[PDB]
């Protein structure tokens, strides 16, 4: 549906679907998180570890009750990836739920 | 899948655009929202999966040779990207939850 | 037809061509290095910044005067043979045009390779009408193709079989009107790029299952109808049949890249035969082309040193 990295890795995203636009134009995506709202037949938006996939509270400033895609985490291209992988699985259950 | 990506510049540099011109929206790629319903609690909340089709060859004939194999990639690539798509948001839904749950626990079981 | 220019000419460029230590060097010499190699070598007269997209770039236009030049001379048999060069850049954007136009993307992203139009006219072509009036717009300069595609409207201007017929028939145009030039190295070069073409047809539309010569273009010497049909329709026992030609290297492999890969090398080895024929086209192929797989093999290179990937995954693939 939609999603964002930078023009220069993008490119692959444009090929089949995804119909992708740029990650380095703002440092915010705010812009382009409301220009998705626009039309909203996107149900799907990831992003780079090149923002962070924690500070959503901006998808709640707008979406406000009304879920619209979950922000993804994609990672700007492996070269490594694994390691913090099972690392992402591990620092999510101690802050949710209950720490260890 | 980036294998490719990279490599198929090998001179298609600026070819990626004209492949994406001279073929995209070849095989279905916007629109496949499922909204669905399973428990939720106090005030309602939707999750969904989106699929519908959306990757191989839609070219005509044979044209450049990286184009197919990195439309190859899509794939195997936007079918991946569903599965974290779904099952990551309904483990944080059912997160918050299983949090909520303890939480009346608690004032219940030393408030009350 | 003029060897005197053109062959003084084609001997002085061919000296700037790396060094093959250069590029064993470039592979271990990272993205600021890398950059301060290419800078230092003569296409680095167009770093102009310092990036990735800075090399593609650079690359454009260095090559642009110095193949692009060809065409843009006279009109003697070599100058012909290179037309086909500036010609398959061209496809490509026709292509781009035909799907873009009919689609509604903007002519502004489609970006214009070196061509025998000149930029504006295909900014009019765009701009001029139907499939019909934007051949029109290239009848005008002299091109086989206006004319080819003019014959292929009459027949119908469905978008998705023009785009068909525009990869089928510019090359079976291309085919009859290149064997009129009359000499055997132009021709072997030709017939070689045809075997190869087949191929990878067969392997890649692989299961689509319809007939050889449903998607057969005329030219053959190794690659025929028959192992055309074998392949498409699933069977591997044709890359064993290409033992006993020059193609000797398909048996042995079976992958797309690897398929790829080898004949690359292989085209790459036809070319060099041609440095015992100054005054017939086999230097100009060698030359033109040479350029080429220097330019492949720059930009490349240019990737895994910004990316910082595996080296043994990329040393390979831009050796033979």
């Amino acid at each position: 549906m939609a999603v964002i990295a930078d023009p220069e890795t993008a490119q692959g995203f444009r090929l089949a679907g995804l119909e992708g636009y740029g990650a380095s134009s703002a440092e915010e995506a705010q812009s382009l998180l409301e220009t998705l709202v626009e039309r909203g037949g996107y149900a799907l938006v990831a992003v780079d570890e090149a923002l962070l996939p924690d500070p959503e509270r901006a998808v709640e400033r707008l979406m406000r009750g009304r879920d619209l895609p979950v922000l993804l985490p994609i990672a700007g291209l492996k070269e490594a990836f694994q390691g913090h992988d099972v690392e992402g699985y591990m620092r999510e259950l101690v802050r949710k739920t209950i720490g260890f | 899948a980036k294998e490719a990506y990279a490599a198929l510049l090998l001179a298609q540099a600026f070819d990626g655009p004209e492949v994406v011109a001279g073929a995209a929206l070849g095989v279905p790629p916007l629109e496949g929202v499922e909204a669905e319903v399973e428990n939720v609690w106090g005030s309602k909340v939707p999750r969904l999966k989106a699929t519908f089709p959306d990757g191989a060859l839609l070219s005509p004939v044979g044209t450049p040779a990286y184009t197919l194999e990195a439309s190859r990639a899509f794939r195997r690539y936007a079918e991946a990207l569903i599965r974290v798509a779904n099952t990551e948001t309904r483990l944080k839904k059912i997160g918050e939850e299983i949090k909520k749950t303890t939480r009346r626990v608690n004032a219940l079981e030393q408030v009350v | 037809d003029d060897f005197a220019y053109l062959n003084a000419r084609v001997r002085v460029r061919r000296g700037t061509l790396l060094k093959e230590s250069f590029f064993q060097e470039a592979l271990d010499l990272s993205f600021a290095d890398f950059l301060r190699l290419l800078s230092e070598t003569v296409y680095g007269g167009e770093l102009a910044g310092q990036g990735l997209p800075d090399v593609d770039r650079a690359v454009l236009r260095t090559q642009a005067k110095l193949v692009g030049d060809l065409p843009r001379l006279v009109t003697g048999e070599a100058r012909e043979a290179v037309r086909l060069l500036l010609l398959r850049n061209d496809l490509h954007n026709l292509q781009a045009l035909l799907r873009a136009k009919a689609t509604g993307r903007p002519f502004e992203e489609v970006l214009l390779l070196p061509g025998t139009l000149r930029e504006e006219v295909w900014r009019q072509a765009y701009e001029a009408q139907d499939p019909a009036g934007m051949a029109q717009v290239l009848a005008v300069p002299g091109h086989p193709l206006a004319r080819a595609l003019r014959a292929v409207l009459r027949e119908t201007q469905d978008l998705a079989r023009v785009e068909a017929l525009l990869a089928k028939r510019f090359f079976e145009d291309v085919a009859k009107a290149a064997k009129g030039l009359d000499q055997p190295a132009l021709r072997d070069y030709l017939a070689l790029e045809v075997d190869a073409e087949n191929l990878r047809t067969a392997f890649k539309l692989q299961g689509s299952g319809l007939a050889p010569d449903a998607f057969f273009l005329k030219g053959g010497r190794f690659v025929d109808r028959v192992r055309f049909a074998r392949l498409m329709e699933g069977d591997y026992a044709v890359l064993d049949e290409l033992s006993g030609t020059p193609f000797s290297g398909l048996s042995g492999v079976r992958d797309l890249k690897a398929l790829e890969r080898g004949l690359r090398c292989v085209l790459l080895k036809e070319a060099k035969k041609g440095v015992q024929d100054p005054l017939g086209v086999g230097l100009v192929l060698a030359y033109v082309k040479e350029r080429e797989w220097e330019a492949v093999r720059l930009r490349l290179l240019a990737r895994r040193a910004y990316f910082g990937l595996p080296r043994a995954q990329v040393e390979e693939e831009v050796v033979c």
